């Protein structure tokens, strides 16, 4: 209503990423299932493979 | 006899300089702009380009 002059901020609740370096973290998770009492499992993924 | 005016003068200018400046990072910022006449517009400033 009032489309006064604002002052200048870096504060951006949220700017998008295609116009500056943002943040993220996904971990990747591996799960593995025990379905029954007694489970069959394997050793830890070896990443390095 | 066959007269002739003189010609039109056409003189080629050369110049150059050398500067050495400094220039540094900035975060970006944003801010609305009213102006005269009702003007509104929506202004982004890149401190680093």
């Amino acid at each position: 209503t009032a489309a006064v002059t604002t002052a200048w901020s870096e504060q951006f609740p949220n700017i998008s990423a295609s116009s500056t370096s943002r943040d993220i973290n996904n971990p990747v998770i591996v799960d593995y299932s025990l379905p029954y009492f007694e489970n069959n499992v394997p050793k830890d993924v070896g990443i390095y493979d | 006899f066959s007269g002739a005016p003189q010609p039109n003068q056409h003189h080629t200018l050369v110049y150059g300089k050398s500067y050495h400046f400094t220039i540094t990072n900035g975060l970006p910022e944003f801010r609305h702009l009213a102006t005269t006449n009702s003007g509104y517009y929506a202004q982004q400033r890149f401190k680093h380009i």
